[PDB]
């Protein structure tokens, strides 16, 4: 009964895959509201910034697109209830100190016990095709200091199944 | 065989492989453990982890 | 690692204060006054003039 | 210039002496090892003979 | 050119920071100037120090390991997180727009080249007797030995050099051949291996005057 | 070498200089001034009385 | 430091430490070096080699 949203991953005019996500609109409502408002207006051409091999696929900066903070809003810390234990746990990222969250988001690619209680996790991947798309995105031909050498970009992004 | 020397079930996450290597190596290192049996066991563990860490070599061995 | 501690670390590790401290302590361990309280005063007074 | 040439010749003589010293050190170490090992293995051999 | 380790040691301050690693001498001053926080501490604290132990030979990046806490491979930074090292967890301030790590950006942050060994030359000015020990890289052409010695005599260019080449006779030395090509050997390893003090004998370079006007 | 360092180690690890420097640095970090040199001049001036 | 007193660098090998201690402790021993500023120097040479000739103490010092 939750909300759903999908987006595509493309590297240098080559469609690399698509992913669909379920949003925990019953656990952390305000974070989902901000995330959908920004996926409706934003994220349309924002690169995948940071990619850790056995860690997480990160990205989603807006005003810069290359990993520095943005003005215009700050998001408070909602809830540490969803526990990072399985791959494909979408969440928001902030500085070391809480209540500074921004559009920067991250999807886990392995059990991440340390993150529990430090990062707001409010979503999940839905199927195995999307998770395999991320796991394949790990082994790009060349990526320099944790950034893909070409621009791995969100070409399209949309919301399906709910208001 | 390789998964047997570390007690791996051919269905375990890479994290468990890393924990197996760390635990067995730090218990079986030639320096920390003055034991020739420990030395050859550590050699076996090193070779097994070296051939079990790389995903390309992982698939190449799994097809065997 | 409260925001104060981080702010203090940023100020403590800044260029100005750290190089000034390094310079002062080097000079003080050169001259070796038996009353560093006054030697520091004269040394800082002459430095500030520049 | 003559002083410098004499000093260099003295250094060469000292280095020849040091090479001789190292050689005889190695030789005496080999002698003592080849006596100790010989005794320590003939001991086991004669023990086996008694057995 | 080249630098002895002591020469690298002369620059240890946030105003002039030099580091030697993997055989290269780097002037990281503009880094510390542009990145002044807790990130710059671990290399400020090792200004003028030898930084080769941070890195590994096979690749130019710092050593890596499986982090015990998160089990994700990342740089081994016992000293602390130096500039251009990602944070362990997903943050919102570590940008990756910058081009190359400073240990890979040789063209912009490398000056000279660190000497793998040094030797002691005893220079003797024959006109006015003035002995002088000096340390120079063991692989350097006589032109830069003359450049080092220019701080002893401001007129060393006019002077002519001579060495006890092999019997043994004081003969001329070509400037473009290093001290080893010219026939002045290095014997400190043999000195050490044979229990002879490394300050017992020193090779000597005579420096005669060449009249000018 | 050992002699040059020892002459400075013996000076710097003696109580007067060390627990002067530590308190000065502590108060410097607490205050957080724009220009540290005149602040240290002041602090040493009103500490010279003590 | 325990390293600069031997003259070595932070990346010295085991043979490097052997050679450094060899020369520095045959140059400063009381029976050979008659006198000078060689009182503290020999003691720190001995302490540095004793700390750095055993891997457990060496590593524990290296981390702290």
């Amino acid at each position: 009964g939750r909300t759903y949203c999908a987006f595509s991953i493309q590297q240098s005019s080559k469609l690399l895959g698509t992913v669909v996500l379920e949003l925990f609109t019953d656990i952390a409502p305000a974070t989902c509201a901000n995330f959908i408002k920004y996926i409706k207006d934003g994220y349309q051409g924002t690169p995948l910034h940071r990619i850790v091999p056995n860690g997480w696929v990160q990205g989603g900066d807006i005003v810069d697109g290359s990993g520095k903070g943005d003005p215009g809003f700050v998001l408070p810390d909602e809830t540490y209830s969803v526990k990072h234990d399985a791959p494909g746990v979408l969440g928001m990222a902030t500085g070391g100190q809480p209540h500074t969250a921004n559009t920067q988001f991250y999807i886990s690619l392995s059990p991440l016990p340390f993150l529990d209680g430090k990062r707001v996790a409010f979503g999940r991947v839905l199927n195995k095709q999307s998770l395999e798309n991320l796991l394949a995105l790990q082994t790009l031909p060349t990526f320099q200091n944790e950034r893909p050498v070409p621009d791995v970009v969100i070409a399209s992004c949309h919301v399906i199944y709910n208001p | 065989d390789y998964y047997e020397v570390m007690g791996l079930t051919r269905s375990a996450n890479d994290i468990d492989i890393r924990r197996a290597y760390r635990r067995l190596a730090l218990k079986y290192h030639p320096d920390i453990n003055k034991d020739g049996a420990a030395g050859d066991e550590f050699l076996r563990i090193c070779e097994a982890y070296e051939v079990l860490c790389d995903p390309k070599t992982k698939g190449f061995y799994d097809l065997y | 690692q409260t925001p104060l501690y981080e702010k203090m670390r940023d100020y403590a590790h800044s260029n100005k204060v750290q190089e000034l401290l390094q310079k002062m302590t080097a000079d003080l361990f050169i001259e070796r006054p038996a009353d560093p309280v006054t030697w520091m005063i004269k040394w800082l007074s002459e430095e500030q003039k520049r | 210039e003559a002083a410098e040439r004499r000093k260099l010749e003295e250094k060469e003589r000292r280095m020849q002496q040091e090479r001789e010293r190292v050689e005889r050190e190695r030789v005496v170490r080999q002698k003592v090892a080849a006596s100790a090992f010989a005794r320590g293995y003939l001991s086991g051999i004669v023990n086996t003979v008694f057995d | 050119r080249y630098y002895t380790p002591y020469e690298v040691a002369m620059h240890n301050t946030p105003d002039d920071c030099w580091v030697s690693f993997l055989g290269g001498v780097y002037n990281l001053t503009d880094l510390i100037k542009a990145n002044q926080g807790a990130l710059a501490a671990p290399l400020i604290a090792a200004a003028g120090q030898d930084l080769t132990h941070w890195f590994d030979p096979t690749t130019k990046d710092p050593k890596r390991h499986i982090c015990p806490a998160t089990h994700i491979e990342r740089f081994y930074t016992p000293m602390g997180r130096f500039i251009h090292v990602p944070p362990p967890e997903p943050m919102c301030n570590w940008d990756t727009s910058f081009g190359l790590p400073w240990w890979r950006d040789a063209k912009k942050y490398q000056i000279g080249l660190l000497s793998a060994r040094t030797r002691v030359i005893r220079v003797r000015n024959v006109l006015t007797d003035q002995e002088d020990q000096i340390e120079v890289p063991c692989e350097e052409k006589l032109v830069e030995i003359r450049e080092r010695y220019l701080e002893l005599n401001a007129h060393a260019k006019s002077y002519t050099w001579k060495a006890l080449v092999r019997t043994h006779v004081f003969q001329e030395l070509d400037l473009n051949l290093t001290l080893e090509e010219n026939g002045v050997p290095d014997e400190t390893p043999v000195f050490e291996d044979h229990h002879v003090p490394t300050d017992y004998f020193i090779p000597v370079l005579h420096v005669y005057w060449n009249d000018d006007l």
